[PDB]
């Protein structure tokens, strides 16, 4: 239930 | 700098060309769209039928640039909805990314780790599919070094995050053989100095402990409870949160498993947890306490010895309702299994007044949970003959006046205990 299970790599 | 703001049609035009470079340029453009912070045109990229072509570029070993551009691209596509993540898996990306984990270029293999993370993070189905493709051995091999500190910071963080996703979700829970395969490395990540690594590591553990006692056991037998109690007193809230969740899950199991967190010295931290500024920390803390007061009597004594009873009174008196409801549960379990001498001490700490003021709450369950405790207290009062002395204490704090109303409550189970209390004692 913690952190988002999906990360989008959209740096600046 | 010349690949900014391409049209989706332009991207397809370059990729459909027979020129490797032209494809690379279009692929880099596709990425820059997905990495554009404001709503990327994911759906359009998928409906264009590019995903399969991106996946095939992952195999172009001779050209490592396009491998990175495409890995990055697909990663962002997999970070979207389950429908969009499904498109990436449908394109046969899983086995392709697992192959990139052996790439000489760390920045490329990191993308494979990142991508596979998004895929497994979707749900249990994809989690198991990533595992069936044999993604665990490669991943764990990337952490097979004498010292983790020598590894790149961000590289180690993403690896940990991916591993925590392979331990995530419950229906169904990760394969036992897979959990055993990861634990040893997870315990190692649980001692690293980086906070983000410790955070995700604690979350990974909190996922595994969440379930039957057999699941909790294989984690406890690794001897991590002591380390969790150590992390339980960390300064970073992001680290304390999952640590408290883990410990909170371990105490739901057998009283033997619950005893392990006590021996570790967890109760010495609760004076801070039960008064922690953040509301959810108190709720999780009190919830953990309720699973300890529901154990043996010598375990309830440990709570008494650490002077945590006054804290339960304070939390029962003034806190977020959600936390106050957990407090009621803690008391109820405390009065049902505790000795007479223990229940007496509880009352002399001033539990009645705050316990009566919660009968005014508009929650049907907490009322049952409270009235249940009241019955248990009287159940002990009769063994001392001071049922009269108790009735008075309840009467002097406007308690009886409130039980009088619950005697005529809608819920059936409520007025049962109420009328039974009014009749038997009042």
């Amino acid at each position: 239930e913690g952190p988002s299970a999906k990360k989008p790599k959209k740096e600046a | 700098q010349g690949t900014v703001n391409w049209s989706v049609e332009d991207i397809v035009k370059g990729i459909n060309s027979n020129n490797l470079e032209s494809q690379l340029q279009a692929t880099q453009a596709a990425r820059k769209l997905l990495s554009r912070e404001k709503q990327p045109p994911i759906d359009n990229i998928i409906r264009a039928g590019l995903i399969p072509k991106f996946v095939s570029f992952l195999g172009k070993t001779d050209c490592s640039p396009i491998q990175f551009e495409s890995a990055w691209a697909l990663t962002n596509i997999a970070s979207g909805t389950s429908e969009q993540t499904k498109a990436v898996v449908d394109g046969g990306a899983i086995p392709a990314f697992i192959s990139l984990l052996a790439s000489p270029h760390a920045h490329i293999s990191e993308q494979a780790v990142w991508a596979l993370g998004n895929i497994a993070g979707d749900g249990s189905a994809f989690r198991d599919l990533v595992i069936k493709h044999g993604a665990i051995d490669p991943l764990l091999a990337l952490l097979a070094v004498p010292d983790l500190s020598t590894l790149a910071c961000g590289y180690l963080r993403n690896l940990t995050w991916t591993l925590s996703n392979l331990c995530r979700n419950k229906n169904p829970a990760p394969p036992l053989d897979a959990v055993e395969q990861i634990l040893p490395t997870l315990v190692r990540l649980l001692h690293h100095n980086d906070p983000e690594v410790l955070a995700d590591s604690c979350w990974a553990i909190s996922y595994l402990t969440d379930g039957p006692n057999e699941r909790i056991e294989m984690v406890v037998k690794k001897g991590v409870v002591p380390q969790l109690v150590k992390l339980l007193g960390a300064t970073e809230l992001p680290i304390v949160t999952p640590a408290l969740r883990a410990i909170g899950n371990i105490v739901t199991g057998t009283d033997e498993q619950t005893q392990k967190v006590i021996d570790a010295g967890a109760l010495a931290v609760f004076p801070s947890l039960l008064t922690n500024p953040k509301t959810n920390i108190q709720k999780e803390a009190t919830w953990t306490m309720s699973n300890i007061t529901a154990g043996r009597q010598d375990q309830i004594q440990q709570v008494v010895n650490h002077g945590l009873v006054p804290f339960l009174v304070g939390v029962l008196s003034k806190a977020d309702f959600k936390t106050q409801k957990e407090a009621a549960w803690a008391i109820t379990n405390y009065t049902s299994g505790g000795t007479v001498e223990q229940i007496v001490y509880l009352v002399h700490c001033g539990i009645i007044e705050p316990l009566m003021n919660l009968l005014s709450a508009k929650d049907t369950k907490i009322i049952q949970v409270i009235l249940d405790a009241i019955s248990n207290i009287f159940q002990a009062a009769e063994k001392l003959g001071e049922t009269e002395k108790l009735s008075i204490m309840i009467e002097e704090c406007g308690g009886l006046d409130k039980i009088e109303a619950l005697q005529r409550h809608e819920n059936e189970s409520v007025y049962k205990a109420s009328l039974n209390l009014i009749e038997k004692y009042f």
